[PDB]
């Protein structure tokens, strides 16, 4: 329980690292699509609302 | 007619105007010359890159003035970053010959990429326009185009080449629709200093066109800068590129774009800062939560110090986003110095043992320390710099960059600064507990057939010239602010 | 499907080359990069064009495996049962260095192996294992750099998050053959579904 | 005005082949058969269509074109602008006119040039 | 210094229609040849544009300098390309494609919300003394050589090293 | 309120209702006050920017003179129209004298159409 | 007159050279949309001189400097695209993911 | 019409010297530097107020002084002539405070000027205010 807690946390820190890793996908496309998702998302935020 | 007015104005860039003229001689060397020669090319871009910085020194004391016809500013805080686009430039031309020269490819065109990318990184540094705004990083841009896939054969090399190419593509021209924006609806306006005016006097300040400016101008810097999800340029470029080219984009692409945006977001856009200071925090905090907590998890040494270069760039974002009264743009540089050090230092260590190795995996580092205790304890040096531990510069820079974030009261940017700094130590460790296995069943045959040689070697000195200055600037962190205050 | 791997375009076209050097072969095939005694700073010999790192290359394009790790559950018998898929692993892959996690009683197998490198104990039965012990054994498989890691046993999502979390380029494992399975593929390169909830009834 | 004219022209100029095409239409008959709209490959049954992939050797004074296109439009307005200023536009595209010349020196030496 | 109104207006619809056509054959051609040719008719429309709004040197120097690239392009499309491929035609829509295309439409909505919402008459008129053309210089041509030679001098150098080292870097990356 | 010109010129030429004759009569005054400070532009030889200025009014002028009808009475509603019509005519004079410039003869013009709108605000009242 | 309707087909052109630059599989299509996205920029451009710049023609210049620069890039690639189609016989970007 | 809430205190009051270009102005302090030069950068903090002494533009709310080259018409014709001088006017000089009545003529015309989203920043043929201070000539390093 009390040894959890930061053994949790790095178990956690690995998982979450590699899920950021292994969920792009590497190929130019997707580089470029999520480029333009969050301008995208910029846009609509500081201009629309 | 005279000649005069732009002989006077010529003088100004009299050290990109040496770069040039070095540019221009080793050509003609070149193409006149049918033999080549190593310790001609490598005096040629020493003697252009060593007499620039005799050049701009001497031009310190000058007083601040605007030439070309509002084109060119020269003043206190732009000659600080072209000395550094200098000194990475000459640091990083012994990195490049050897390494151009062992793959027996053509060296001359290589020092030509290298000696106009720190041209255009020089300009970009002052560039009192917005015309110039986008020549000077597309001198830069293109040329990192034509490097990173200078190697021309592997099959990594064509596809970071690829992605780089469409990214950058992508980018700077976004940047420029946000140029185009931003002239537009300014009364036609292109001097840096000279659009907030014309924004008045055309009563189009709080416009939602200028919005679309500042968020297209920002997304285009933070593309070359690499923070938060406009970051993924950069690890297939840093994996798949040779490491000198990628060494020089990681220190001269990151001042030259720190430069432009400080003198981007403060001259031009003071009057929404409260836009860009929320659009700099968000880059800033994803940069570092992204950036820290993916290196951990990386199998290859130039990506994990990919991962590590987009982690470290939030931590210079906060000096932006301080702004000038709490220190800020002083502590901008006195880490920005620093972080050249650690990279080089690092990325020489990584010369070196690929040269005498062949391998670019982490778990090939195993039981360096046994073959070459020198380099192992260099890099040692360079990596735990790297992670802001206490008696090397990366420590000291960070709670530079730490007191101005508190002082100006931003809590939670400081806060995911150490976090993310805690973060940062098990990769920093990992490759040193590699280093420092005595395990010989675990020591890869990489490493066992690894021959030192009784040769010093240029690289040696290049990162001799380094590891002893990430540990010995410790002390002198009182010398360097006191250059970086004066600036305004 | 399509929602996981966006921009898919297909497979590889059937003239595509992937370059010339480490593309066909084995392991043990690989010329360059090779020693230069004429060198006086001890740098090897490298092709002409070809960046100096090269041995990333083979796992890239040739899928080249140099450290695997197999998490062979069960005792004394399937562990010895598991003595061909070693030798294959060795034969398909030259100088490949293979490791074995297993309990205490089907460790004292690999005894009487000339293949495997390290035997390393591990309660794999237990499903809520110390947090200390589970990550120390998850630190030293990411500290190892296993090529690939195969799994025997039937993988939940635990499992499968725990062959996720070792670093490794292919991910290989038994899944169970019922609904509790679920989202375990995602986190595996390669899954296998067994004919029973026993893999040793076969 | 001097540019309306330009516009009828143009407007013009692209009409005259919609009336030459239309006037064939109307005029020329329609004969079509199968042995008709075979291509023509010099009477024999023509193999694979079309399609021949030259050399990049032999193609590489295009990427030296394109650069040159540029350094010769630039050009022109200097020229427009040379007699309203004096040597200093004269000064300033003698580095122009050098640096063309350097590179096609460079593509000369390289054997972009060669064919 | 125009065109009649309704004349000008009705050629603003007319490239307008021919550019977006352009674009859309652009981006929805499976052959670079066909894509390339589409290309063509988006610079002949945009050089159409520049002529109409006063630009008759940009007009030009688009033309030259942007039918050599395309020409360039067609060339290097062929030579690296399988075959000639008329089979092609429109390559097929996946979801890949039906996400950005929502994206896309969502940047061209925010920004047409704002090129709609701005008043862009109104900028001229506070602009009045950036319009006063100096009476000596009645060669439009002869006024954009003069503010390319003195105002833009570094700029005008820059671009010249670019050339020359985005030659050698074309020569050399793409020799054999 | 503003009441016009406070958009982009196409979104208020086809996304919006329209001008109350009561708004009208103000944009026939802004518009005539516009064209009295057009002098120092038709001095300065400045052709672009009177011509935009000349479209753009011409523009506001055809809907604002059609819907200002209401308030002008009975008795006067002809003379008015020819007023107007007179109006229309000296602006296309105008247009053809900034476009192909001419100086003497787009001044010319410039008068008339001063005299021509002073008289339309006459009749407006 | 209905000069802000160039500025609409600008923002059109930009976001449907967005789009060609995103779906394409092929990366002289990519380097056509790159091309798209300048001319969108330029166009931009030369319709703000021709609004409030008059005399001073600096969107003019700026375009030419736009055009000069997207022809350095169209002569850079394809050489890359030639250096690609050189070692590996394959042109479609999605299906290099060796980097990843 | 769009005038964003800025809270300042007045200026002192004058007696406006009219010209013949019909701008007023008074020299509330008289600076000793250097007079305002031609197609130079300078720094100014300025207070613009509409008539009826409603404030819609300061420098000050921006934080810093507003930079502007001056005498080549890169502001409206009021400014220019107020701080630049000329036409019965006395140049500026550094650390100089005047005051400015620019008509609307001299100002943004019967054309209203920032008209955005349904309302316009200055409303049509507006007399301006100016509370103008001549911080100084632009330089590259501040101290
Ligand atoms: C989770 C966020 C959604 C996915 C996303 O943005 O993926 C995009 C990437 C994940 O994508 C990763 O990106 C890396 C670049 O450093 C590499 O390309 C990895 O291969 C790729 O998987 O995540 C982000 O950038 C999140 C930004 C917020
Ligand atoms: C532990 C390491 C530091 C030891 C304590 C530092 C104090 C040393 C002497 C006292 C002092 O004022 O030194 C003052 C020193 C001198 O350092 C700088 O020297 C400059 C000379 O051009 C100027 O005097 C600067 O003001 C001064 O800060 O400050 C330091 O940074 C101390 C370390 C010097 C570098 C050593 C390597
Ligand atoms: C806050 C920042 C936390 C960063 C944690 C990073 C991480 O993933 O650590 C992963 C490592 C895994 O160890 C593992 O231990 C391995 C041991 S061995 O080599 O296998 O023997 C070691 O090699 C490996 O590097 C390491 O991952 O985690 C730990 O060892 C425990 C760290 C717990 C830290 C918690 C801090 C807060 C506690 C109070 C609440
Ligand atoms: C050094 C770089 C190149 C030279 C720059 C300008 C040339 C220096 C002389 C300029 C004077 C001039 O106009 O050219 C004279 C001709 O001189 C030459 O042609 C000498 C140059 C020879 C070769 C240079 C050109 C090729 C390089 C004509 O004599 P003038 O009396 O009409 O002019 C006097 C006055 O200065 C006008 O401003
Ligand atoms: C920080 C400085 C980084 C740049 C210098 C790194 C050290 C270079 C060095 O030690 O000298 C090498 C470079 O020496 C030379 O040959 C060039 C001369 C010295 C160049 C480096 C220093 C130049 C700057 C000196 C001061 C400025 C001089 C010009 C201005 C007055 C040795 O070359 P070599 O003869 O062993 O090369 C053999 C070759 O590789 C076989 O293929
Ligand atoms: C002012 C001009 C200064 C020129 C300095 C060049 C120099 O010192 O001469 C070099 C070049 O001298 C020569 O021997 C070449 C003939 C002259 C080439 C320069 C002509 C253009 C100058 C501009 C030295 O040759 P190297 O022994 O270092 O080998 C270089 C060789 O070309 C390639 O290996
Ligand atoms: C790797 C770098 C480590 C840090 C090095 C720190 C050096 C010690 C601290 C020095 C503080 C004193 C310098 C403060 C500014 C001096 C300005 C000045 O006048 O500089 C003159 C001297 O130039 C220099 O030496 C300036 C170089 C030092 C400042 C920049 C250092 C590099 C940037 C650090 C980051 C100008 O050159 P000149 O020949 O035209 O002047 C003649 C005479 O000396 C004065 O009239
Ligand atoms: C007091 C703190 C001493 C340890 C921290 C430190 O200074 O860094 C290194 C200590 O550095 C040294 O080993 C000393 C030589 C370099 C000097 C660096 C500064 C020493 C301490 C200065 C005062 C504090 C630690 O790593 P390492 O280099 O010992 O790693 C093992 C190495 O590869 C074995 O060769
Ligand atoms: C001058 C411009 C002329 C007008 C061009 C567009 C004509 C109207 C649309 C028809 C579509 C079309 O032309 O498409 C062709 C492709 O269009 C082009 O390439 C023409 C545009 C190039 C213009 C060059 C200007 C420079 C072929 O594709 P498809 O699907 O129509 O083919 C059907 C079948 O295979 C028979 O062909
Ligand atoms: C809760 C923790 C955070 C997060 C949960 C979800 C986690 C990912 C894990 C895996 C990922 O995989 C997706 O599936 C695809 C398979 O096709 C991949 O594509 C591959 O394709 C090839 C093998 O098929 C490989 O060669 C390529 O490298 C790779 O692209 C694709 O990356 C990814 O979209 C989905 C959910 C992450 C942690």
């Amino acid at each position: 329980i009390i040894d959890g807690i930061p053994n949790g946390f790095g178990v956690t820190s690995f998982f979450v690292g590699e899920g950021i890793k292994y969920v792009g996908g590497g190929r130019i496309s997707s580089y470029l699509f999520w480029y333009l998702l969050y301008v995208s998302i910029f846009l609509f935020i500081f201009t629309f609302t | 007619k005279a000649f005069h007015l732009l002989l006077f104005d010529g003088s100004l860039i009299f050290p990109e105007c040496i770069l040039i003229f070095g540019l221009i001689l080793l050509l003609m060397i070149d193409s006149t010359s049918d033999q080549k020669d190593i310790p001609w090319l490598y005096f040629i871009s020493s003697t252009s890159l060593v007499m620039s910085i005799t050049a701009l020194l001497f031009r310190w004391r000058e007083e601040p003035m605007i030439s070309f016809s509002g084109n060119f500013q020269t003043n206190n805080f732009n000659e600080i970053f072209q000395f550094l686009i200098l000194l990475c430039s000459t640091l990083c031309i012994p990195l490049s010959v050897e390494y151009i020269e062992c793959t027996e490819m053509a060296l001359t065109e290589f020092l030509l990429f290298i000696l106009t990318a720190t041209l255009g990184g020089m300009f970009l540094c002052g560039a009192n326009d917005l015309i110039t705004i986008f020549v000077a990083p597309e001198c830069f841009s293109l040329c990192s185009y034509l490097l990173s896939g200078y190697t021309k054969k592997d099959v990594r090399s064509n596809e970071a080449t690829t992605k780089y190419l469409l990214m950058g593509g992508a980018s700077s021209s976004i940047l420029v629709h946000g140029f185009s924006w931003l002239y537009g609806s300014s009364g036609g306006e292109i001097e840096l200093q000279e659009i907030v005016n014309g924004l008045i006097n055309t009563q189009m300040y709080n416009s939602p066109g200028i919005s679309i400016a500042l968020i297209f101008i920002t997304v285009g810097i933070g593309f070359k800068l690499s923070p938060a999800p406009s970051h993924q340029w950069t690890p297939d470029v840093y994996e798949g590129s040779p490491t000198p080219v990628v060494a020089f984009l990681s220190v001269t692409s990151k001042v030259a774009a720190s430069a432009s945006a400080t003198r981007i977001f403060d001259i031009p856009f003071y009057f929404s800062s409260n836009e860009w200071h929320l659009l700099l925090e968000i880059l800033a905090i994803l940069s570092m939560i992204l950036g820290n907590l993916i290196a951990i998890t990386q199998t290859s040494m130039k990506r994990m110090l990919a991962y590590s270069s987009i982690g470290q760039i939030g931590y210079v974002i906060i000096g932006i986003i301080v702004g000038d009264s709490n220190d800020g743009y002083a502590s901008m540089i006195t880490y920005m110095l620093f972080y050249i050090s650690m990279n080089l230092g690092t990325f020489a260590c990584i010369v070196l043992f690929g040269l005498r190795t062949g391998t670019d995996n982490i778990r090939d580092y195993a039981g360096l320390y046994t073959k070459d205790p020198f380099l192992a304890l260099s890099l040692a040096l360079c990596l735990l710099s790297l992670g802001g531990l206490p008696p090397l510069a990366g420590f000291f820079g960070k709670i530079y960059l730490f007191w101005c974030g508190w002082q100006a009261g931003l809590y939670f940017l400081v806060l995911i600064g150490l976090l993310t700094s805690v973060l940062s130590i098990y990769y920093y460790l990992k490759i040193i507990k590699l280093l420092m296995t005595g395990r010989n069943q675990e020591i890869t045959p990489h490493v066992r057939n690894y021959r030192r040689s009784p040769l010093r070697s240029k690289n040696s000195i290049e990162f001799s010239m380094i590891v002893c200055v990430i540990a010995s600037t410790i002390p002198g962190i009182s010398m360097n602010p006191i250059i970086t205050i004066a600036q305004d | 499907n399509p929602w996981l791997d966006l921009f898919y375009d297909g497979e590889d076209e059937p003239e595509t080359e992937y370059g010339s050097m480490f593309s066909d072969g084995k392991q043990d095939e690989d010329p360059y990069p090779r020693d230069n005694p004429e060198n006086p700073y001890g740098f090897l010999k490298f092709p002409q064009g070809y960046a100096v790192e090269m041995a990333s290359l083979g796992s890239k394009v040739r899928g080249d495996v140099r450290r695997c790790c197999c998490v062979v559950s069960g005792g004394v018998y399937d562990n010895l049962l598991f003595f061909p898929a070693i030798q294959l692993i060795k034969d398909r892959y030259p100088g490949v260095q293979i490791d074995i996690i297993t309990s205490a009683r089907g460790k004292q197998t690999y005894e009487m192996n000339k293949n495997v490198r390290w035997a390393t104990v591990y309660d794999l039965d237990d499903n809520f294992p110390d947090p200390a012990e589970y990550t120390d054994m998850l630190g030293l498989l990411k500290n190892r750099y296993y090529d690939m890691v195969l799994s025997t046993k039937l993988a939940g999502l635990g499992h499968a998050a725990f062959l996720f979390m070792t670093t490794a380029r292919d991910r290989v494992s038994y899944v169970y053959p019922n609904v509790n399975a679920a989202g375990a593929g995602l986190l595996l390169s390669e899954t296998f579904t067994p004919d029973s909830m026993n893999l040793s009834e076969g | 005005y001097e540019y309306d004219i330009f516009w009828a022209f143009l407007i013009i100029s692209s009409v005259i082949p919609i009336l030459a095409f239309l006037f064939s239409g109307i005029l020329a008959p329609i004969s079509k058969g199968p042995e008709k709209l075979s291509s023509y490959e010099s009477g024999i049954e023509p193999m694979g269509d079309a399609w021949l992939q030259f050399r990049i050797r032999y193609y590489m004074f295009a990427l030296v074109f394109v650069v040159f296109d540029v350094e010769t439009v630039f050009l022109y307005p200097w020229a427009m602008s040379f007699d309203i200023l004096g040597v200093s536009v004269f000064i300033e595209a003698l580095i122009f006119v050098l640096i063309l010349i350097v590179g096609l020196v460079y593509a000369w030496r390289k054997g972009a040039l060669e064919w | 210094m125009d065109l009649p109104g309704p004349i000008h207006d009705f050629l603003l619809v007319f490239l307008g229609s021919g550019l977006i056509l352009g674009a859309l054959g652009v981006v929805l051609f499976t052959n670079p040849i066909f894509s390339a040719f589409s290309l063509g008719l988006v610079l002949v429309c945009i050089s159409l544009f520049y002529i109409l709004a006063n630009s008759h040197f940009v007009a030009s120097a688009q033309l030259l300098i942007y039918v050599g690239a395309i020409n360039v392009l067609i060339i290097f499309s062929v030579m690296f390309m399988s075959g000639p491929e008329y089979d092609k035609k429109f390559q097929l829509w996946t979801v890949g494609d039906g996400v950005t295309s929502l994206v896309c439409i969502s940047l061209f909505v925010s920004l047409i919300s704002t090129i709609l919402n701005t008043s862009w008459y109104g900028i001229i008129w506070t602009t009045k003394s950036n319009q006063i053309l100096e009476q000596d210089l009645i060669n439009a041509s002869q006024q954009i050589g003069i503010h390319l030679s003195t105002d833009f001098f570094l700029p005008f150098e820059l671009i010249s090293i670019i050339l020359l080292v985005s030659l050698i870097g074309a020569i050399a990356v793409a020799r054999q | 309120e503003f009441k016009w010109g406070t958009r982009s010129f196409i979104w208020e030429r086809f996304f919006e209702p329209g001008l109350s004759p009561e708004d009208a009569v103000s944009r026939i005054k802004n518009t005539a006050e516009g064209l009295h400070s057009l002098r120092h532009m038709l001095e300065t030889m400045s052709w672009r920017y009177v011509i935009f200025y000349i479209r753009l009014k011409q523009a506001y002028l055809k809907q604002d003179m059609k819907s200002a009808m209401i308030m002008v009475p009975e008795g006067r509603r002809d003379d008015y129209s020819n007023a107007a019509n007179e109006l229309v005519d000296n602006m296309a004079e105008f247009d053809y004298y900034v476009r192909t410039p001419k100086v003497y003869e787009s001044y010319v013009s410039y008068e008339k159409t001063l005299k021509s709108i002073d008289n339309l605000l006459g009749f407006l009242a | 007159m209905i000069l802000e309707h160039v500025l609409v087909l600008s923002a059109f052109l930009f976001s449907i050279g967005i789009y060609g630059l995103v779906t394409s599989r092929n990366l002289v299509r990519a380097l056509m949309c790159l091309e798209l996205i300048l001319n969108a920029v330029n166009l931009n451009f030369v319709t703000f001189s021709d609004f409030f710049d008059s005399r001073q023609l600096k969107g003019n210049i700026f375009s030419i400097f736009v055009i000069a620069i997207a022809a350095a890039e169209a002569a850079i690639g394809p050489a890359i695209v030639s250096s690609i189609y050189r070692n590996r016989k394959s042109i479609r970007i999605n299906q290099s993911n060796l980097l990843n | 019409l769009r005038v964003e809430y800025y809270a300042t205190t007045a200026e002192p009051s004058c007696e406006l010297n009219l010209v013949r270009s019909g701008l007023g102005y008074c020299d509330l302090v008289v600076g000793s530097g250097v007079p305002a030069p031609y197609n130079t950068l300078i720094n100014v903090h300025y207070t613009a107020r509409f008539s009826d002494e409603t404030v819609f533009d300061s420098s000050y709310k921006r934080g810093r002084p507003l930079t502007m080259r001056i005498g080549v018409g890169k502001v409206i014709k009021g400014l220019d002539q107020g701080i630049f001088g000329g036409d019965g006017v006395p140049p500026m000089q550094v650390g100089g405070k005047r005051k400015l009545r620019i008509p609307p003529h001299l100002g943004y015309g019967p054309e209203p000027a920032g008209c955005f989203s349904g309302d316009c920043n200055v409303p049509a043929n507006a007399t301006l205010l100016y509370d103008v201070t001549f911080m100084g000539v632009y330089s590259g390093n501040r101290a």
